[PDB]
């Protein structure tokens, strides 16, 4: 059991980890919000001192 | 072996030559 | 260009660039040529795999 | 005159294209899927090996097979009407002729499908990358499937045609060859694997770099099938790369010849490299370690370990893995570690 | 539209459907062979 | 006349009986250990 | 861009369809269940039924041994199965 | 250890002759601007 | 720009510095030819062909000398192990000689061919432009080669006009360079009967003679030359090419 | 001023510095240069490391007789088992040494900053106002180094086992774990080859097809590369020219035409597909191994028939045998 | 001797990385 | 001889060098230990 | 040894510390336009 | 003969090296004019 038990959960665990990110990630740019792409008419990086 | 690639694209490279440096632009019915 | 004794002596074999049978010309007498041909390379192709063998044959190193 | 009558038949834009390839790409490829299938399910490797290799005997999805034909066979193509099969069907089946069938089948229906994409390419007018680029698993199927063998003893030394009869394949490698260690195959694997990188960091780069062209949150639809602007913005991730690991692309028509180049290179050395374990000619071993392991007893490396798996690899399967070879190793010799 | 009944694509389509299920019905037959 | 939802679910439920059929074949069966 | 021939949407849909269906397709299932359930499949591709591998003793593989008579070879392996 | 006598050509060459042949293009490249 | 890997593109039409190229892959590989000779010729121990036969030095280019006749050296040793024996100049120091010159004419033929690259013999007369017959200039080259291909059967294989080739018994313990004789018989085609050998190289000998006539003759159907986009040199490449990596694959096989 | 600090968060968060450092860029940095650093010196001198257990010290540095394929930064020791043993825990380096440190140093530290180096990957990206998860995609790998150096071993109960940082100890790490797990017979690692292999395939595609319709814009005498500009408008391709040609080789609608939903299938496939792999190291560390055939097709009297899944297991016998040869006193190897 | 081969090939790869950053053609908008 | 036409320039931009001293250095660093044996 | 377990400490203690600060600091804030 | 081994070497590099220096500025130079 403590094999079926111990496997299982280190996939949901995980998996969730992985969905941590995705939505952490989405909700803190739908907030600032572009989770939709970047403006067409107004690219942040457009407006940014090139590095080269 | 390593030659068979070069006859698959010389080859391919003859029979293309008309389309050797792109696509002609501007196309239809495909 | 630069003619020269050689390359005049030769000039009548470099002439006849574009020059060209028309339509299908001897395409078919090649077809059967191919064929032909093909067929004799699987005659080899099958005595040296001796998915064919023959009498007197024998492919091994068997001979002299 | 009617070539042309027939041409145009065959070049008709149909559900499933056909072409003047096709007369050979789909009596093959079929011809051979369907004998795996058949194969597969039916017929047995019972007197060419000494296993079940199919549904009826008992064989589940993973240990079902087309099994290679017996050593004794030889480099024989088997053509069912040969001097083996003698033109009965059944033991044909028996003998393994069910084997170069597929492969050969397959081999031609390798050859018909390229034909294909250079006939469909030359219609629809684009260049032929796509033909040139499935060279690398012509490559492939090419050297590990007919040029292997053909450089060894007989058939029977080449894959089954099996989900494991495969991975044993692959260990058998591992035991007599010790490919692993050939720097062909690692490039092969760096091919491989960065290929799949490449596959990868793209496809997240494309989808995390997108211009907003919808309301909505699934901009799939966002994309108009049709022309015009680039749908990311290739400027904004040549700068989000470039301060997070140095380099960036910046120049879409490069960055997708190198994701041609990377995957194709690689399996065309992974090939090389085979095409000399034909003749044996591997890379199993380091001259300057054995010789000091000869000679000074506490020297050992993740080499030299190794080795060690290997010799037993090969006493522990070669029996029942070869049995053309009629080994017998007493207890006494098989060697092992302690207790194990 | 009068779209035709026998197409080259339904020779396809029958030619890896057919013996599909053909398989399909012999391997769910075996299930049940034993010893 | 015969909706797509309808000849899906049917056709599906199908086939997760004849690979369910398969799979109780691996105990049993000759690819049994038994 | 070009749709062309018969659409299957469609033909799955049609009444037409599984009337001709509701035959065959079963119809196919029960002819391979048979050759199976006959035994006629075993005799088809030489395969062993599970009480063909070894006569009762003979612990060794019937393997062949040479091309050419290879055939004659596997008769004689059947026979002594007995 | 008992190394390969002639390994410390063949991986000097090896490095040195290809690695010379895009020096040269590079640099025959920029100079086609007056550059070096 | 032109990319490094097309520079070599610069000759797709100009026959001559293509012909100057060509001239000096051959010139190398003479040299290359011979040079190994020498090298091996520098090291080969001949004192034992029972126990330390040349195979068993890594000798490469000394076995395709021995199979056509060359078997000795200047040196009076024999690759049979003969006592004092006299190759004539065709020694294995002859043909590395022979060679090392070759390559050296070869080179400076590869120099006048690139400075006067621009011969009226190479452009159309109708135009103004450069062009290269390639049917009649294939047909031309296949009935040499075929013309070559029976005359060495013919006479050097034969023993009719040099030496033979090396024949040797069932377990290689006699070999040696001897005259064969044609076979037209079936056996003829046993890679094992050298008969085979001298047979072939006078049938397709024959058969490439008069097929080089022929294309020397017989223009390109109109559709084959559209085909196969004759008239493109580099449709000539693909297809040798093809014919090389065939060539290739059985003589790995054989 | 304004309190450096308040100007610190400034540039610690420069949107425009050569290399982003971030927040989590203030770990990764030290961390990873920690580790690299540990890892170059080890690799290059470094004595024999008792690995095993025993006493029986195996040497992978260059200065003592390596090369970079048979070289490695060998596993701490397995007297240490999972206890923490930093190099304050030693009595000496040499001790630090003889007993595996290194790897401990360098693996902690690595593991630490490919996080952080997953997090700065996001961090960027909000930075820069684009969509986030590119880290998600790069979750596959560093899931996947997690499993190899922290997962398998907790699972195991030592460092001592646990992929070895060296060439030809990676395919010891393998050969070994196959046939203690079997895991080519694991579900989750055909789905990792699946990934590996399918992802590699269509990178081909992908970089086939675009290539294959770049619109003509330079002559035969010049790279077709440079008919791209950077950050030019429009597209430089023709992505219906290449639908019209993949449509056609297989069948229209088995074929793309929507850059997004195709782009996206290119970074959905490998990544979910190396997920797996991860979830499989990750899984047989806590000993569900592979899938078990050994002995099944029994015939009519009892006689195992044997079937591909047997050659395999018999190769797999020898090397569950000879590995480790002086670590075992016991019949299982439960360990 | 092998060792210092090795050692300099990868000291190699280090300053070219160096390079390949600091030191390429920046990618300017056209 | 006078001046020959087909003929064009040869170029390699700092992107190729650097994508070249990767290959070749690598390539190095992978066969030299097969090399030295 | 004991030193250098302190000092390891001290340093590991300086950068978590800047870490879990900087994004104290209100890092919503830093981007484009916080809608 | 006993010869010293690196003198393969000593005798290569010593060659190749400042060679090759003299190659990339010669032909470095003949680029100003588009040449090569
Ligand atoms: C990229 C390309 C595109 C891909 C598409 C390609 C499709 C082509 C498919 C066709 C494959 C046909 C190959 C069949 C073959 O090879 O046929 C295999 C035979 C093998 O002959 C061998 O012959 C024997 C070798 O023993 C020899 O040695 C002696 C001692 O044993 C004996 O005296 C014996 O008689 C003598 O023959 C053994 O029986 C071997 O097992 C084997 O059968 O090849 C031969 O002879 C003929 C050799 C032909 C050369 C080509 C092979 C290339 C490598
Ligand atoms: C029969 C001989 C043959 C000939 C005459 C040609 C001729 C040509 N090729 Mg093809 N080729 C061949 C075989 C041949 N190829 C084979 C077998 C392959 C598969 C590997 C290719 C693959 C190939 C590609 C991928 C390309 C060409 C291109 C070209 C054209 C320009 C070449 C160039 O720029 O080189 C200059 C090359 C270099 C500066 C680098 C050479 C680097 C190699 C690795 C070094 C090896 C060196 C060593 C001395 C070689 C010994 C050879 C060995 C066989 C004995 C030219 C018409 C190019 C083209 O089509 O341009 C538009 C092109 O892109 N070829
Ligand atoms: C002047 C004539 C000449 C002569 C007499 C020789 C003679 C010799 N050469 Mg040299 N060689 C020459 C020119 C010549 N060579 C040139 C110009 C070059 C290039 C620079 C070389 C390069 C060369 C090399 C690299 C080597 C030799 C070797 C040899 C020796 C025998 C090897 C052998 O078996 O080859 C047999 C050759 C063949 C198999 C050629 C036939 C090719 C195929 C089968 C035919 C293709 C035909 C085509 C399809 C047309 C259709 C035909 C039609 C009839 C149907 C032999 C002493 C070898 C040696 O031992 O070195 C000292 C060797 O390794 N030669
Ligand atoms: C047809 C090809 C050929 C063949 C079959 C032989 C065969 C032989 N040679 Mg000869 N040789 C050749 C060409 C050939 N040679 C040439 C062109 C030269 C001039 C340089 C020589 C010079 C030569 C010498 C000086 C000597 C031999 C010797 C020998 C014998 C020993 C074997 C050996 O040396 O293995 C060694 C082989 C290798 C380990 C080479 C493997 C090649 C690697 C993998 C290539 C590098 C990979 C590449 C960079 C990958 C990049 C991939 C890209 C896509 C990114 C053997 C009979 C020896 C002898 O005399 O025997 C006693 C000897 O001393 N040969
Ligand atoms: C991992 C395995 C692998 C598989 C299964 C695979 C499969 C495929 N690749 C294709 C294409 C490609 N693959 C490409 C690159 C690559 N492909 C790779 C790896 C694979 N590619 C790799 C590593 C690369 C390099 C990146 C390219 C560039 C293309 C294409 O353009 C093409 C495509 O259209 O893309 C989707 C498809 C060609 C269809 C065809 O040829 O029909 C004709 C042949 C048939 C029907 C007969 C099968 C022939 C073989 C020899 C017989 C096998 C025998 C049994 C049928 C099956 C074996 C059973 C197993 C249990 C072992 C096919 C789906
Ligand atoms: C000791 C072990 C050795 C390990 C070796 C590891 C190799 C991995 C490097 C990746 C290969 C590059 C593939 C993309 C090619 C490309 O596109 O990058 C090129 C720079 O290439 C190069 O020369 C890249 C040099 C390698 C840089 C190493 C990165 C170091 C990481 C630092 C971490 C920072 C915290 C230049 O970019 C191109 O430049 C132009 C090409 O004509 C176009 O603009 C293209 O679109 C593109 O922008
Ligand atoms: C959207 C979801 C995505 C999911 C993706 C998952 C992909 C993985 C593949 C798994 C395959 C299922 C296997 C179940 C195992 C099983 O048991 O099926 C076997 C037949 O299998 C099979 O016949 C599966 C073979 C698949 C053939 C490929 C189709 C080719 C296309 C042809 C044109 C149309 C037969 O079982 C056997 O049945 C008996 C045979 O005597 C015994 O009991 C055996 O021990 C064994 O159990
Ligand atoms: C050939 C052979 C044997 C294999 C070589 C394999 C190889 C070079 C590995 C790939 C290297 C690697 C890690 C790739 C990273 C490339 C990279 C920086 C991509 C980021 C990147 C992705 C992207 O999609 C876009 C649009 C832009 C602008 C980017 O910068
Ligand atoms: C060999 C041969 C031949 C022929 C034959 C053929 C052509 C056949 C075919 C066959 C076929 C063509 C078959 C098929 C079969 C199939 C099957 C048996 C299938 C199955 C399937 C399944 C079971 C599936 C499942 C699944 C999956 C995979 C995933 C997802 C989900 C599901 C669950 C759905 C001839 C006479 C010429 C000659 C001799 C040889
Ligand atoms: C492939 C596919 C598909 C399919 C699907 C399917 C096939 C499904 C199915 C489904 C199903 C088939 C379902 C079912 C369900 C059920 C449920 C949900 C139930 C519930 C129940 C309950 C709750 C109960 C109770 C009870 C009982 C019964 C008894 C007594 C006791 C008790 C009381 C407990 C689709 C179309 C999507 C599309 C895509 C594709
Ligand atoms: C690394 C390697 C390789 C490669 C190599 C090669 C490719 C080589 C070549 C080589 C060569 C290609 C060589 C050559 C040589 C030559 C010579 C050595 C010459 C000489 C000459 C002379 C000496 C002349 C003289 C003269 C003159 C000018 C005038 C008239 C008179 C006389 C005759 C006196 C391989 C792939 C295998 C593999 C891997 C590794
Ligand atoms: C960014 C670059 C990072 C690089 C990090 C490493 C920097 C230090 C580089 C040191 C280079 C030389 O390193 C040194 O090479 C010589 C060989 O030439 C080795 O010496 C080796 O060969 C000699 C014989 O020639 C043997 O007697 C000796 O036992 C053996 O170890 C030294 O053991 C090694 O320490
Ligand atoms: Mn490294 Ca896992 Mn085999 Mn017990 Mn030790
Ligand atoms: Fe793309």
């Amino acid at each position: 059991p403590r094999s079926w038990l111990a496997t299982s959960h280190f996939v949901l665990a995980f998996f969730f980890l992985v969905g941590h990110l995705w939505h952490a990630g989405r909700a803190r740019a739908a907030a600032a919000g572009f989770e939709k792409g970047i403006d067409r008419e107004s690219e942040p990086v457009l407006s940014m001192p090139s590095l080269d | 072996l390593l030659f068979f690639f070069g006859h698959i694209w010389h080859g391919a490279r003859t029979l293309f030559r008309d389309v050797f440096s792109g696509i002609d632009p501007e196309l239809s019915p495909e | 260009a630069r003619r020269t004794w050689l390359g005049d002596i030769l000039r009548p074999l470099n002439s006849e660039y574009g020059k060209v049978a028309p339509g299908w010309g001897t395409t078919p007498l090649m077809a059967v040529f191919m064929g032909l041909f093909l067929v004799f390379l699987l005659i080899i192709l099958e005595i040296y795999n001796s998915t064919l063998i023959l009498d007197g044959v024998n492919v091994s190193w068997k001979a002299l | 005159g009617w070539f042309d009558i027939l041409d145009d038949w065959l070049k008709r834009d149909r559900f499933v294209f056909v072409g003047w390839s096709g007369i050979l790409l789909f009596p093959c490829a079929y011809l051979a899927l369907g004998g795996w299938l058949t194969g597969t399910t039916f017929v047995t490797s019972w007197y060419t090996h000494g296993l079940a290799s199919s549904y009826l005997e008992g064989c589940n999805f993973l240990t079902v097979a087309v099994s290679t034909p017996a050593n004794s066979m030889g480099h024989s193509l088997l053509l069912l009407w040969g001097p083996e099969a003698q033109g009965d069907f059944t033991r044909w089946c028996q003998l393994g002729g069910l084997w170069t069938f597929i492969a050969l089948h397959g081999a031609f229906g390798l050859i018909g499908f390229m034909l294909r994409q250079f006939e469909i390419a030359r219609l629809v007018g684009v260049r032929p990358y796509n033909a040139i680029a499935f060279s690398a698993p012509i490559a492939v199927f090419v050297s590990v499937f007919l040029i292997y063998p053909l450089g060894q003893s007989s058939w029977f030394f080449a894959p089954s045609f099996g989900v494991a009869a495969i991975f044993r394949f692959l260990l058998f490698f591992q035991g007599f060859h010790n490919w692993t260690l050939n720097p062909f195959h690692m490039m092969g694997v760096a091919g491989v694997l960065g290929g799949a990188l490449l596959c990868a960091i793209h496809g997240a780069t494309v989808e995390n770099t997108l211009f907003q062209d919808g309301e909505g949150a699934s901009t799939f639809r966002a994309f108009n099938p049709t022309q015009a602007e680039e749908t990311y913005s290739m400027v904004t991730a040549n700068r989000f790369w470039s301060q997070i690991f140095g380099i960036a692309f910046s120049n879409k028509r490069w960055l997708h010849f190198f994701m041609l180049f990377v995957p194709v290179t690689g399996l065309w050395m992974s090939a090389i490299g085979v095409v000399g374990l034909a003749l044996n000619l591997r890379s199993y071993d380091f001259i300057s370690q054995e010789i000091r392991a000869a000679e000074d007893p506490e020297f050992e490396t993740f080499y030299t370990k190794n080795l060690l798996l290997n010799e037993g690899i090969r006493a522990w399967m070669a029996p029942q893995d070869q049995p053309h070879e009629n080994f017998v190793f007493p207890e006494e010799v098989l060697p092992r570690g302690n207790a194990l | 539209v009068s779209y035709p009944i026998f197409t080259v694509r339904w020779v396809a389509v029958h030619t890896l459907a057919v013996p599909t299920i053909f398989f399909l019905g012999a391997i769910a037959a075996m299930q049940f062979i034993q010893r | 006349r015969i909706p797509l939802w309808i000849v899906a679910t049917v056709a599906g439920m199908g086939v997760i009986v004849i690979v369910g059929l398969f799979f109780y074949g691996a105990y049993a069966g000759l690819g049994s250990s038994l | 861009g070009t749709t062309g021939e018969r659409p299957f949407s469609d033909i799955i849909t049609s009444v037409r369809y599984w009337v001709i269906h509701s035959i065959t397709i079963p119809a196919l299932f029960i002819a391979g269940w048979l050759f199976v359930s006959t035994g006629l499949a075993y005799d088809v591709f030489g395969t062993p039924r599970p009480d063909s591998y070894y006569a009762q003793e003979q612990r060794s593989i019937p393997l062949v041994t040479d091309r050419f008579e290879a055939k004659q070879q596997v008769e004689t392996f059947l026979e002594q199965l007995k | 250890m008992e190394v390969n006598q002639l390994g410390l050509i063949a991986t000097a060459l090896f490095v040195l002759v290809p690695s010379v042949f895009l020096i040269i293009l590079y640099v025959q490249t920029e100079s086609q601007q007056k550059s070096s | 720009g032109l990319p490094w890997y097309r520079v070599h593109t610069v000759l797709i039409n100009d026959p001559g510095r293509l012909i100057a190229a060509h001239l000096m892959h051959t010139a190398l590989v003479a040299g290359w030819a011979g040079s190994m000779a020498l090298y091996e010729l520098a090291t080969f121990d001949p004192s034992d062909p029972v126990l330390n036969p040349m195979w068993r030095q890594g000798m490469f280019v000394l076995p395709f000398m021995a199979r056509l006749g060359v078997t000795g050296s200047w040196s009076g040793w024999s690759i049979t192990g003969e006592t004092g024996i006299d190759p004539g100049f065709w020694s294995f120091e002859g043909v590395a000689l022979a060679h090392i010159v070759l390559s050296g004419l070869l080179f400076l033929a590869a120099c006048w061919h690139w400075v006067y690259w621009d011969l009226e013999l190479f452009r159309d007369p109708r135009t103004g432009e450069p062009a290269l017959d390639l049917p009649k200039m294939f047909g031309i080259h296949l009935f040499l080669a075929g013309l070559l291909c029976f005359g060495f059967g013919a006479f050097h294989l034969t023993g009719l006009f040099g030496p033979g080739m090396w024949v040797s018994d069932p377990y290689g313990l006699t070999g040696s360079v001897q005259p064969v004789a044609p076979e037209w018989g079936p056996d003829g085609f046993n890679p094992y009967n050298p008969g085979g050998v001298v047979a072939h190289h006078i049938a397709a000998g024959i058969v490439g003679i008069i097929a080089g006539l022929f294309h020397i003759l017989v223009r390109p159907p109109q559709r084959l030359y559209k085909a196969l986009r004759m008239g493109n040199i580099e449709t000539v490449l693909s297809s040798s090419i093809a014919a090389v990596f065939f060539a290739a694959f059985v003589v790995a096989g054989t | 001023s304004a309190n450096l600090w308040e100007r610190f968060c400034n540039w610690v968060t420069s949107t425009d510095n050569r290399l982003y450092v971030g927040w989590f860029g203030v770990i990764m940095i030290p961390t990873l240069l920690a580790a690299t650093i540990c890892f170059v010196i080890a690799f290059i001198a470094a004595p024999p490391v008792d690995i095993d257990g025993i006493r029986e010290p195996v040497s992978g540095s260059l200065l003592y007789g390596n090369n970079i394929i048979t070289g490695a930064v060998v596993p701490s020791s397995n007297a240490i088992g999972l206890h923490f043993y930093p190099i304050w825990e030693a009595a000496s380096l040499d001790e630090w040494l003889y007993n595996g440190g290194p790897y401990q140093l360098i693996i902690f530290h690595f593991l630490l900053g490919a996080s952080c180096y997953m997090g700065r990957q996001w961090e960027l990206s909000y930075r820069l106002g684009m969509r986030p998860w590119i880290c998600v995609a790069y979750s596959a790998p560093l899931a996947s180094a997690f499993a190899v150096f922290l997962i398998y071993p907790i699972g195991q109960g030592s460092f001592s086992d646990g992929m070895p940082l060296g060439i030809s100890g990676t395919f010891n790490f393998m050969i070994v774990f196959q046939a203690e797990h079997n895991i080519l017979m694991h579900p989750f690692h055909q789905l990792g080859v699946a990934g590996v292999f399918g992802g590699a395939l269509f990178c081909a595609m992908h970089g086939s097809l675009v290539t294959s319709s770049l619109i003509r814009e330079t002559t035969e005498t010049e790279s077709a590369n440079y008919g791209y500009k950077f950050g030019q408008e429009e597209e430089t391709y023709n992505i219906v020219a290449a639908h019209g040609y993949f449509g056609r080789l297989i069948f229209q609608y088995a074929s793309f035409n929507n850059s997004r939903s195709l782009h996206f299938f290119l970074a959905a496939w490998p990544v979910v597909g190396v997920w797996f792999t991860a979830l499989g190291i990750s899984t047989m560390a806590f000993n569900l191994n592979g899938f078990n055939f050994n002995h099944s097709v029994i015939d009519a009297k009892g006689n195992v028939i044997n079937t591909w899944a047997d050659i395999i297991n018999r190769a797999n016998l020898g090397m569950e045998v000879m590995h480790e040869r002086n670590a075992h006193n016991f019949p299982l190897d439960l360990a | 001797m092998e060792t210092i081969t090795y050692v300099f090939i990868f000291a190699c790869i280090i300053a070219l990385f160096f390079f390949a950053i600091f030191f390429r053609e920046p990618p300017r908008i056209t | 001889m006078e001046p020959n036409p087909n003929r064009q320039p040869v170029e390699l931009n700092r992107t190729s060098l650097y994508l070249g001293l990767l290959l070749i250095l690598v390539l190095a660093l992978l066969f030299s230990s097969y090399f030295f044996n | 040894m004991e030193t250098l377990k302190i000092t390891v400490y001290i340093v590991v203690t300086f950068f978590v510390l800047l870490f879990v600060f900087g994004f104290l600091s209100g890092d919503p804030a830093r981007n484009p336009k916080r809608k």
